[PDB]
Formats: structure tokens, C-alpha cells, sequence
């Protein structure tokens, strides 16, 4: 859509895998702000905010926290303390085509700038002197929207660019978007520390013959002591014995 | 609100959509240039009619925005160049009358015919018959005949329609507090509200003047070899004293005097710079012509050049079905979009005529960040040198060896050098007096300082004492022999060729500095070298924001016009002449004439 209306989504109760975009290797911008992309990676946010919209490729810096400008204040304004990042990549190959791609919109003119994490889809005519505009265009009237020009052989700042920003979000909310938990290999019949889901735990996994319930994940023993736990992969149950110890 | 504010935004919005609208009339021209057909030509002259009519809306609703209170210079130089309305300024009447003149008079011009007195019924146009002729046939009887008859068919015409569009032009020109048309067309090269680069429009004229001045004895010298070695081929015709004929000049104005190169090379037996037999034994076509020439430009720095315009623009004729226009156009339409049409074949000239046009090309989006009333050079020549300069360095031996069109065994001597600058001369040095001459006589004719009753009178007696060149047959008033040329008769100005060419020397010479080149500087090429691409990308990108005087000092460090550039270039040329000369008559004699025994 246009940046004017840029596209929003919504992400949560989902992995979010950012690797696959961090080494894709095909994006001309990929800017992260308040966080390195590595490390938000392995953190939990309650949701993200996805806008995703098409700008030129000087309008590219517009849109980045403190920052002004055509598209920054009137068609979308990024707050100073932003969370996620923003991921820009040239789209002349799709968004660009022979005679002009003017399908896309940009709100040139406007009355104000726009509050930060704002939309503006106001089509009415922007009067820019006393003159009423009758709801027609002329004198001291002009349409608050500009249409994009995008040809293959533009340059880089008048190439298309499909702009997505990804603003992360962790409050009292439940924490909804979190990367892939990492998850190594099984090892038996070695003391091992292991850590399943958050038990922590350091022992000996064996298999087990014991079986648990469908929605049981691990087992107790009388002096409540984690003794068996189900693999959050491939299901099977495996005892956890305490490492060998004792005295000399 | 206030006018600045209100002026900004609209300048902002009416830029983008002068872009858009400029971009659909390129595209428009474009088409019907790849394609001649009537729908073609239907959307030519309608995408011009709608741009036209909105440019002038536009023009007129930034002069109800006074220029008085904005400071800003690249908006003040934007909002004047609108409100140069030129021939609007007059009332509807005048500027129909002067649009109907100058159709006639380019309608005149183009579909202009000459008949052999033996068969009235066989007519030969301008193009390609009388130029051909000229460049191929060297009977003295027939040259004079088409000269006599272009211009006398031709001439007589136009007089009527070049005094009536001159007296309009005029007219205008007062009408735009401009002493003549000439002081107008002079205006673009003129800076003003500029700290330390302000050009008065007579600056440019009497730099001119001593530039020519100071160039004289070279062009002495060469013309006296030229007409030397037109004795040798015409014995009986030119006086060893007097001056040359208008046709014996290879074309039918002067204007090039490559074609006497035939009869005035220095030695018509050592070989030409030529690759041509192994480029053709290499395979190469036009897209191995493009490939090279944008391996050229990343070998020196510039960047990789857009795909758009290799999945757009056109390289060979394509085919019979549709009809392409030959003609080397560098096509900078609006809103990023940049084309080339030619008719390119496997030839060295080919070569060279397509590295001048991606040379235009890459200026183009050189200054592509800039505004629409910003996108374009300083002056009016400066993309035809941009382009001349990477045409001349490829043309050099060392690219051809580093591209394998020339083999490294290849010998080069002073023979083929003197013949390589000899040829130069005759078609760039040879063309700076003719075109100095030409642009001077239609600025007073735009003055009208010189009487009209005896204009021809100045115009040959200026042929004599600065070309050197008396014509063949005396002309009355009835002729009008500088209109037959197509840039009098299409109102184009002519002192851009030889500002272009000063200019092109000056970024040679600047080039070769930054390549930190050794020995001539016609074998000089600026290939693998990133300090002299830099240096040139330095004055690409600043567009015409910009005073032209401020590229010239960015490049070469020179403010004004320079020559030094081209004495380092022609002095082995210029030894060679004075070696020849010393047992020929130097200069020129005005009294003689052909007609005159
Ligand atoms: C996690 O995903 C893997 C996908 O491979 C599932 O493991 C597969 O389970 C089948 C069951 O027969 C085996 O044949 C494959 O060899 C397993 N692939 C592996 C271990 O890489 C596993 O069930 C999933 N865990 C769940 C759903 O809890």
C-alpha cells in the first residue's frame, strides 16, 4: 500500500525468526534501533508492529526514529525511542514498471505533521491560502497526495523501496514474539546439565518406562524432586538420576 | 502565508509534476522516434502540446511569486529560468507569426531540393544527396553547381523568412529588456546574485574574441596547408595567395573540413587509426560496443550503469517491420529514465558516436537528484563535451590495446600521430573560426548594427579575413546562404559548438592531469583511471545549480575560457604546420576570388 497508508500487522504468539532475514544478503537497508539485531534474536517481546508501505530511496532515511521530512511527517513518523528495526530493500524489479509505476501514493501535502505511529488517509484537497477549494483543486487548493514515480531505470533515490518496520513491544501484556529457543542434541546414560523448557536440571537421562499423560510434560517424586521429563521434541519420556556422587 | 513558504511548496510540487509530464513527453518522442507511424506521431505532438501548455501555467503562476524576497539561489535560478517566457512576451499575433516563419523557414530548409539542368525531372535533397556529393566528389564543376544551387534555391526563400524571424526575434528581445535575440540566447551563460563567478553576457564575447585571437596563427598555419595541398589536387583553381573556396571546404557550409582530408593528409600512405578490421574479425557488435564502453566507464570510476536502460532503449535497426530513426540521440526523458537511439553498426565510428551517447547518458543521471528546472547542464555546452572527451580517450590507441581491438604489436610513430591530429583539426579545429564567424554575424544581424542592404557584403568579407575562405560565386542580398545552415534555419544557437569543444579540451587536459598522463595528450586516454573519472563526476553531478564558471574552475581551475588545453594538445600539430609551411604563403589574402581572373 501506499506509505500514506502504510500497511500495518500485527505479530505475536508466533516464532519470529529474524536470522533468515539477517543473512539473507538481498536488502539494500537494515537498520536496527534500541537493539542489535543479534541479541533481540534470543529476547521475548509482547507483540510487533509491522509497517510495511513503499518510499523512495532518499524518503528511506525519512523513515528512522527523529527524524524529518516529507514522508516522516506526513505520512508516517517514527517516535524517537523505537524498539524494533526497519528493513528497506529496492523494489524496482517488481514495483517499478515501463511508463510509471503512479499506482503508489504519497501524502506531499498536509495541514500538519503527523503524530509518531500515525496514519493520515485524508483525501480532502489541502488549502494552502484563504481561497476554499469548493471541493475542487486550483488556486491555493492541491491534492494532499502525490503520486509515485517508479521506472526500471530510476536511481537510487527515485528507484521503488518497500520499506517494513518492525517496532518490538514489551509492557505488562504477556510477552507474545520471541526468536527460535535454540535447541541442541540429546545425550543419555552421561551426567549432563541439562535445562528442558526452564527445568534446569543437572543428572543422568535415561530412557524411561513409565508413562505420562498427553498433556503431562514431567514427573515428580514423592519429596517432590523432578525425577522424569518429556521431551518437548519427539515424545518420550526419559528419568533423570542425580549425578553419581558419594563419599571417599 | 508569506511568499517563501508558499513558493517552496509549490515549487516542490509543480517540480514533480514538470518531471512526470517532461518523462511522458520523452517517452512520447521516444516512441514515435523507435516506431514512425501515425499514432506515433499523434502522441508526439499531443504529449508536446500538453507539456507546453503546462509549463507556460506553471511559468506564469511562479511569476505572480515574486523572485524580489526569496533568497534562496537554487529556487531564484529555478523561478527565472520559468520566467524566461521568450517569445510569449509578445502578443498572440507576433508569436503565431514567428511560430509560422520558423515552420516555413525549417520546412524550407529540410524539403529543400536541387535539379540538374540536363534532367528537371531528377532533384536531389540536402541529406543524403548534396552531402555525399560533397564528401565524395571532388570535380570542381559539380561541387560549385550544388553549392550554387543549395544556396540559391534555398537561400532566396529564406532571406524574406530569416529578415522577418530575425526582426521578430528583435522585437521580442526588447520586449525581454534584451538589446537583441542574440544578447538572449547569450543570457544563459550569464550568473548573477553569484559571489566570485558572476558572467556578464559581453564577458562571454570578448573572451571569445581573444580566445580566437590567440588561437589564429594555429588555424593560419593549418589552412595554409589545407589550401597547399588543395593545389596539389586543384592546380588551376586556387591562387597559392588567395583564399579557399566555400566548397572546396569537404561540406556544403565549411562547417566540417574532415572530408579534405582525402586530399590534405599529410601522408597518404602510412595507415590510419583504425581497428575496424579487428573489430569485425572479433565478433563485435553493438552490444559488444555497449559492454565495452560500460566496462570503460567502471574502469574509471563511474558507476555501474542501470539495467532499465539496457531492458529499454534500442542498439541495432530493428529490422524493416518498423522505421527507427539513425540519427545518435541521447534521450534524458524525465523522472530516471535514460535512452539511446542509434543505428549502431560494427564500425569504429560507430564506436566512438556510441560512447559519446552513454557519455550524455551518464551526465544525465550525473545530475538526476537535482530539481527538473535543475536537471540539465549549466550552459549549452557541456553534455556534448562530457561525451566528447570519453569519445576521444576511447578513440586512443591504449584503449584499444587495453580492449583488444588494437594488437599490442602495433607501432606507433609521429606519422600516424600528425595524421590522427591533422584529422582532428579539420574536423574540430578547422570548425572554431567558421562557427566564431557564423555565431558573431547573427549577433549583430540580431543587433542590427550592420546595414541589411549590404549584409552578404559583411558576411563573405568576414569569410575572407577570419576563415580565409572566398566564395566561388558573388551572392546579392538575394541570398541568404548562413540561413541555408540547419542551425540558422531551426533557431539553434551556434556558439555552442565552439564552447564545447574549448570545454572539452579543458576537461582533456584536466583528465590527463588527474590520470597523471605522460607525452601527448592526443595519445592521452583516461581509461583505468579513477582520479580523472572523480574529478569529472565532481562537475556531472552538480548539474546546473551550479555557474558554469564554477564546473570550469572545479575541473581545469580556470574561471573563463581557456585555450592552454588545446595548444598542449595541438603542438605537435602546430610544429608539424610551421615545419610545412615555411615555403608556403601563411595567412590569407581577401582580393582574390575564384570569380576574379
Ligand atoms: C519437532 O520437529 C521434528 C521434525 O523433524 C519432529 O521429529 C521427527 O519425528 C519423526 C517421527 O517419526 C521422526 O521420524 C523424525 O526423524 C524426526 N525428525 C527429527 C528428530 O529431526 C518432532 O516430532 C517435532 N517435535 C514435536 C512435534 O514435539
Amino acid at each position: 500500500a501506499s506509505v500514506y497508508a502504510w500497511n500495518r500487522k500485527r505479530i505475536s504468539n508466533c516464532v519470529a525468526d529474524y536470522s533468515v532475514l539477517y543473512n539473507s544478503a538481498s536488502f539494500s537497508t537494515f537498520k536496527c534501533y534500541g537493539v542489535s539485531p543479534t541479541k533481540l534474536n534470543d529476547l521475548c517481546f509482547t507483540n510487533v508492529y509491522a509497517d510495511s508501505f513503499v518510499i523512495r530511496g532518499d524518503e528511506v532515511r525519512q523513515i528512522a526514529p527523529g527524524q524529518t521530512g516529507k514522508i516522516a511527517d506526513y505520512n508516517y513518523k517514527l517516535p524517537d525511542d523505537f524498539t524494533g528495526c526497519v528493513i528497506a530493500w529496492n523494489s524496482n524489479n517488481l514495483d517499478s514498471k515501463v511508463g510509471g509505476n503512479y499506482n503508489y501514493l504519497y501524502r506531499l501535502f498536509r495541514k500538519s505533521n503527523l503524530k509518531p505511529f500515525e496514519r493520515d488517509i485524508s483525501t480532502e484537497i489541502y488549502q494552502a491560502g484563504s481561497t476554499p477549494c469548493n471541493g475542487v483543486e486550483g488556486f491555493n487548493c492541491y491534492f494532499p497526495l502525490q503520486s509515485y514515480g517508479f521506472q526500471p531505470t530510476n536511481g537510487v533515490g527515485y528507484q521503488p523501496y518497500r520499506v517494513v518496520v518492525l517496532s518490538f513491544e514489551l509492557l505488562h501484556a504477556p510477552a507474545t514474539v520471541c526468536g527460535p529457543k535454540k535447541s541442541t542434541n540429546l545425550v543419555k546414560n552421561k551426567c549432563v546439565n541439562f535445562n528442558f523448557n526452564g527445568l534446569t536440571g543437572t543428572g543422568v537421562l535415561t530412557e524411561s518406562n513409565k508413562k505420562f499423560l498427553p498433556f503431562q510434560q514431567f514427573g515428580r517424586d514423592i519429596a517432590d524432586t523432578t525425577d522424569a521429563v518429556r521431551d518437548p521434541q519427539t515424545l518420550e519420556i526419559l528419568d533423570i538420576t542425580p549425578c553419581s556422587f558419594g563419599g571417599v | 502565508s508569506t511568499i517563501e513558504e508558499q513558493a517552496k511548496t509549490f515549487l516542490d510540487k509543480f517540480n514533480h509534476e514538470a518531471e512526470d509530464l517532461f518523462y511522458q513527453s520523452s517517452l512520447a518522442s521516444w516512441n514515435y522516434n523507435t516506431n514512425i507511424t501515425e499514432e506515433n506521431v499523434q502522441n508526439m505532438n499531443n504529449a508536446g502540446d500538453k507539456w507546453s501548455a503546462f509549463l507556460k501555467e506553471q511559468s506564469t503562476l511562479a511569476q505572480m511569486y515574486p523572485l524580489q524576497e526569496i533568497q534562496n539561489l537554487t529556487v531564484k535560478l529555478q523561478l527565472q529560468a520559468l520566467q524566461q517566457n521568450g517569445s510569449s512576451v509578445l502578443s498572440e499575433d507576433k508569436s503565431k507569426r514567428l511560430n509560422t516563419i520558423l515552420n516555413t523557414m525549417s520546412t524550407i530548409y529540410s524539403t529543400g531540393k536541387v535539379c540538374n539542368p540536363d534532367n528537371p525531372q531528377e532533384c536531389l535533397l540536402l541529406e543524403p544527396g548534396l552531402n555525399e556529393i560533397m564528401a565524395n566528389s571532388l570535380d570542381y564543376n559539380e561541387r560549385l553547381w550544388a553549392w550554387e544551387s543549395w544556396r540559391s534555391e534555398v537561400g532566396k526563400q529564406l532571406r524574406p523568412l530569416y529578415e522577418e524571424y530575425v526582426v521578430l526575434k528583435n522585437e521580442m528581445a526588447r520586449a525581454n529588456h534584451y538589446e537583441d535575440y542574440g544578447d538572449y540566447w547569450r543570457g544563459d551563460y550569464e550568473v548573477n546574485g553569484v559571489d566570485g563567478y558572476d558572467y556578464s553576457r559581453g564577458q562571454l564575447i570578448e573572451d571569445v574574441e581573444h580566445t580566437f585571437e590567440e588561437i589564429k596563427p594555429l588555424y593560419e598555419h593549418l589552412h595554409a596547408y589545407v589550401r597547399a595541398k588543395l593545389m596539389n589536387a586543384y592546380p588551376s583553381y586556387i591562387s597559392p595567395i588567395g583564399c579557399l573556396p566555400a566548397h572546396l571546404l569537404g561540406d556544403m557550409w565549411g562547417r566540417f573540413w574532415t572530408n579534405l582530408y582525402s586530399l590534405t593528409v599529410p601522408f597518404g600512405q602510412k595507415p590510419n587509426i583504425d581497428v575496424t578490421d579487428a573489430m569485425v574479425d572479433q565478433a563485435w557488435d553493438a552490444q559488444r560496443i555497449f559492454k565495452e564502453a560500460e566496462k570503460f566507464f567502471v574502469s574509471v570510476g563511474l558507476p555501474n550503469m542501470t539495467q532499465g536502460f539496457w531492458e529499454n532503449s534500442m542498439l541495432t535497426d530493428p529490422g524493416n517491420v518498423q522505421k527507427a530513426v539513425c540519427h545518435p540521440t541521447a534521450w534524458d526523458l524525465g523522472k530516471g529514465d535514460f535512452r539511446i537511439l542509434m543505428c549502431t553498426k560494427v564500425t569504429m565510428d560507430d564506436f566512438l558516436t556510441a560512447h559519446h551517447e552513454m557519455g550524455h547518458i551518464q551526465y544525465d543521471m550525473a545530475y538526476a537528484a537535482q530539481p527538473f528546472l535543475l536537471r540539465n547542464g549549466a550552459n549549452e555546452g557541456f553534455h556534448e563535451a562530457v561525451g566528447e572527451i570519453m569519445s576521444l580517450s576511447a578513440a586512443t590507441p591504449k584503449h584499444l590495446k587495453s580492449i583488444g581491438l588494437l594488437s599490442p604489436d602495433f607501432q606507433e610513430d609521429n606519422e600516424t600521430e600528425i595524421n590522427f591530429l591533422l584529422k582532428q583539426a579539420l574536423t574540430i579545429v578547422g570548425t572554431l573560426p567558421f562557427t566564431y564567424m557564423l555565431e558573431k554575424w547573427r549577433w549583430m544581424v540580431f543587433k542590427g548594427e550592420i546595414p541589411k542592404d549590404q549584409w552578404m557584403k559583411k558576411w563573405w568579407e568576414m569569410k575572407r579575413e577570419i576563415v580565409g575562405v572566398v566564395e566561388p560565386v558573388p551572392h546579392d542580398e538575394t541570398y541568404c546562404d548562413p540561413a541555408s545552415l540547419f542551425h540558422v534555419s531551426n533557431d539553434y544557437s551556434f556558439i555552442r559548438y565552439y564552447t564545447r569543444t574549448l570545454y572539452q579540451f579543458q576537461f582533456q587536459e584536466a583528465l590527463c592531469q588527474a590520470a597523471k598522463h605522460e607525452g601527448p595528450l592526443h595519445k592521452c586516454d583516461i581509461s583505468n583511471s579513477t582520479e580523472a573519472g572523480q574529478k569529472l563526476f565532481n562537475m556531472l553531478r552538480l548539474g546546473k545549480s551550479e555557474p558554469w564558471t564554477l564546473a570550469l574552475e572545479n575541473v581545469v581551475g580556470a574561471k573563463n575560457m581557456n585555450v592552454r588545453p588545446l595548444l598542449n594538445y595541438f603542438e605537435p600539430l602546430f610544429t608539424w604546420l610551421k615545419d610545412q609551411n615555411k615555403n608556403s604563403f601563411v595567412g590569407w589574402s581577401t582580393d582574390w576570388s575564384p570569380y576574379a581572373d
